[PDB]
């Protein structure tokens, strides 16, 4: 019964920074990482970076490196990432998932969450 | 360069029929033994007592011999070390030639009792064939010698090995050459020697495991030591 | 009646040998006292 | 029989002394002595004519195979190399890791972060891992 | 990173035919033999999901129907049976290395 | 006289154990026990009685 809660649309303006956040649901939270994707259009997504909920390491993609972080709040089984100076080539679904490993040193996506946007 | 050892383990199991050594089936004899009949019952009993004794030691040593996990052993294992001593899939050629330079007697149990028997050469001189004579036994090893080579053959399994901590739940699984660099650096010679050295070590390496096809002489005394334990039972049944 | 058998031989795991910068390396999930 | 007997006696009360002053008055590396399972401490207590010992042991179980590097090493500068203390490195199956590698104890299997307590600076080597991102211990 | 890319860019199919799709890599994926090669898919009104695993083709998302193959630079699908739930955009993914990005993908509808 | 020998011959293989659970199963600091070079790996094989 897992699930992840993204936070509701919004349109923030250019030159803003905006936060994202997901609360996990029926598994616990601290044992897995987040990972992050942006859909830049509905034929195109990218990887934005992943935070471990339980040592909050982080990598990212290195176009975000300078524009973006993330946080945890492992209270409320949640997480968040920000990011700095939006314009508009950022509009995009934005969606968080969960670290698995179906096969032996694999990461997987595995669920995912319902998406959310930025415009 | 090498040395060697030998270590024994055993003293061949024999027993003696105490009855036959004495007499054989007179009838007169058998009614005076009689009145010493249990000075045999303590030979037989002191002599079960130590053939219990060399068994245990067998099983003892052998529960330090296994390991619970090992490399698979192949032929060009050892990378640029020659290793005679692998099997030729086996005990190992190693082990045949000493086999061959002890000079001991022909073996029991097969065909046994029928190599004292007119069925075969009249130039047979084996103690064995006394044996059914003066009533002696000769119990087998509890080892046998397929069992045997297989648990030479786990130990070097283990090799490569013993390094990277204690080494006493993990394996490590790596190449045999690497475990040789490893405990190079263990002894204090520098790792940039070793990487410039390599295939110089491994032609010294090989001269030195060469030398072990002149080590089978007589005045090598380990050599000479495992013939002498197959004289000392010899001359105890002589 | 006592019935005739084999002794045994307990075969140690099996852990392939690999080339190359890399290894398999064994390590135990569980212990006991 | 009485002299053969004394002897083999006082042969075998120094084997005795030898493991009250080594398995029992410290913890052994050595495995032999103490009971098979590397060593943890052990007891002894008095029987007749002689000692009883008690070896409590370690006995590993469930083995599993894992992927594992001889070390690591920074691609961007190759004097910078690093290789595990008392464990291993080896390739990350656990979800808490974003590291592509992680430490574990020898003793049992416990992936972790790899940081600076649990490695040391080793000489270069050709089959250290040349890691081109991520590498805690040096940052740099 | 290691550039995919997908084809046929698009693919439509008469329903309960077998259909495939190819995907090509700049550099094998392959590291110690663990391939990484993940499929995924994707429909409108929804997040995009696992399917297969290069080791797993049954299972991990989908039923045996979506048969992962190959190795090196070199992989595809296989679905022999193709039906009107199967209409998706299907992307091939790298979990190799960091950034872990993937195809641009394709996409398969019944004519 | 046997049972001399059977003595002699277990104090003798408590020896062997000794070295295959030191000389052979790890590189040693010791001296003493193994060849006189330092130590590096040393190998049993079966020899008859031994």
């Amino acid at each position: 019964q897992v699930q992840l809660q993204q936070s509701g649309p919004e349109l923030v303006r250019p030159g803003v920074s905006v936060k994202i956040s997901c609360k996990g649901s029926g598994y616990t939270f601290t044992d897995y990482a987040i990972h992050w994707v942006k859909q830049s259009h509905a034929k195109s997504l990218e990887w934005i970076g992943v935070f471990s909920t339980y040592y909050g390491n982080t990598n990212y993609n290195q176009k975000f490196k300078g524009r973006a972080t993330m946080t945890v709040d492992k209270s409320s089984s949640t997480a968040y990432m920000e990011l700095a100076r939006l314009t508009s080539e950022d509009s995009a679904i934005y969606y968080c998932a969960r670290k698995s490993y179906y096969v032996d040193y694999v990461d997987a996506m595995d669920y995912w969450g319902q998406g959310t946007s930025v415009t | 360069g090498v040395t060697q050892e030998y270590i024994q383990t055993t003293i061949q199991k024999v027993t003696v029929d105490c009855k036959q050594y004495v007499c054989n089936g007179f009838q007169k004899c058998e009614q005076l033994l009689r009145e010493y009949g249990q000075f045999c019952s303590k030979i037989n009993q002191a002599l079960h007592g130590a053939n219990l004794r060399q068994d245990d030691s067998v099983r003892n040593l052998f529960a330090s011999v296994k390991s619970s996990q090992s490399s698979p052993i192949i032929p060009g294992f050892g990378g640029d070390f020659n290793l005679t001593l692998l099997e030729p899939v086996a005990r190992s050629a190693i082990e045949d030639l000493l086999f061959d330079k002890v000079t001991i007697a022909d073996p029991g149990y097969m065909q046994g009792y029928d190599d004292c028997m007119q069925q075969g050469p009249a130039s047979a001189r084996d103690l064995i064939c006394a044996q059914y004579v003066a009533g002696y036994k000769v119990l087998p090893p509890l080892m046998d010698v397929n069992m045997e080579a297989a648990y030479t053959s786990s130990l070097l399994g283990s090799i490569a090995g013993v390094g990277w901590t204690a080494g006493l739940s993990s394996f490590a699984a790596i190449p045999f050459a690497q475990s040789i660099f490893y405990r190079l650096n263990g002894v204090g010679i520098t790792q940039q020697v070793l990487s410039e050295n390599q295939k110089l070590i491994a032609n010294k390496f090989n001269q030195a495991l060469g030398a072990m096809q002149t080590g089978f002489t007589t005045t090598n005394e380990a050599f000479h030591k495992v013939q002498d334990a197959v004289n000392n039972n010899a001359q105890a049944l002589s | 009646e006592m019935r005739l058998a084999s002794i045994a031989f307990n075969h140690p795991i099996q852990v392939d040998q690999l080339n190359s910068s890399y290894f398999k390396l064994s390590i135990p999930t569980n212990f006991s006292f | 029989q009485q002299l053969v007997r004394s002897e083999s006696a006082a042969l075998s009360a120094q084997l005795a002394k030898d493991k009250v002053n080594e398995c029992v008055k410290a913890q052994s590396k050595r495995s032999g002595f103490c009971g098979q399972g590397t060593h943890i401490v052990s007891f002894v207590v008095n029987a007749p004519n002689g000692l009883y010992f008690m070896h409590v042991g370690y006995y590993p179980s469930n083995h599993i195979e894992v992927v594992s590097a001889y070390g690591l090493c920074d691609a961007a500068n190759p004097t910078n190399c690093i290789a595990p203390v008392n464990g291993y490195f080896i390739k990350t199956n656990n979800t808490r890791i974003v590291d592509e590698w992680s430490y574990t104890g020898s003793s049992f299997y416990a992936p972790e972060p790899i940081t600076s307590l649990n490695t040391k600076y080793v000489a270069p080597q050709v089959t250290y891992q040349n890691i081109s991102t991520n590498l805690p211990p040096p940052l740099l | 990173d290691i550039v995919l890319t997908q084809s046929p860019a698009s693919l439509a199919v008469s329903l309960g035919q077998r259909a495939t799709i190819s995907c090509r890599a700049s550099e094998s994926v392959d590291n110690y033999g663990i391939s990484f090669m993940n499929w995924f898919q994707q429909k409108p009104g929804q997040p995009p999901k696992l399917l297969i695993s290069a080791t797993s083709n049954q299972g991990s998302g989908v039923p045996a129907r979506f048969i992962g193959s190959g190795s090196g630079t070199d992989f595809s699908l296989n679905i022999h049976p193709v039906e009107e739930d199967d209409t998706a955009m299907y992307f091939c993914q790298q979990s190799k290395e960091v950034p872990r990005t993937f195809g641009g993908g394709t996409k398969l509808e019944i004519k």
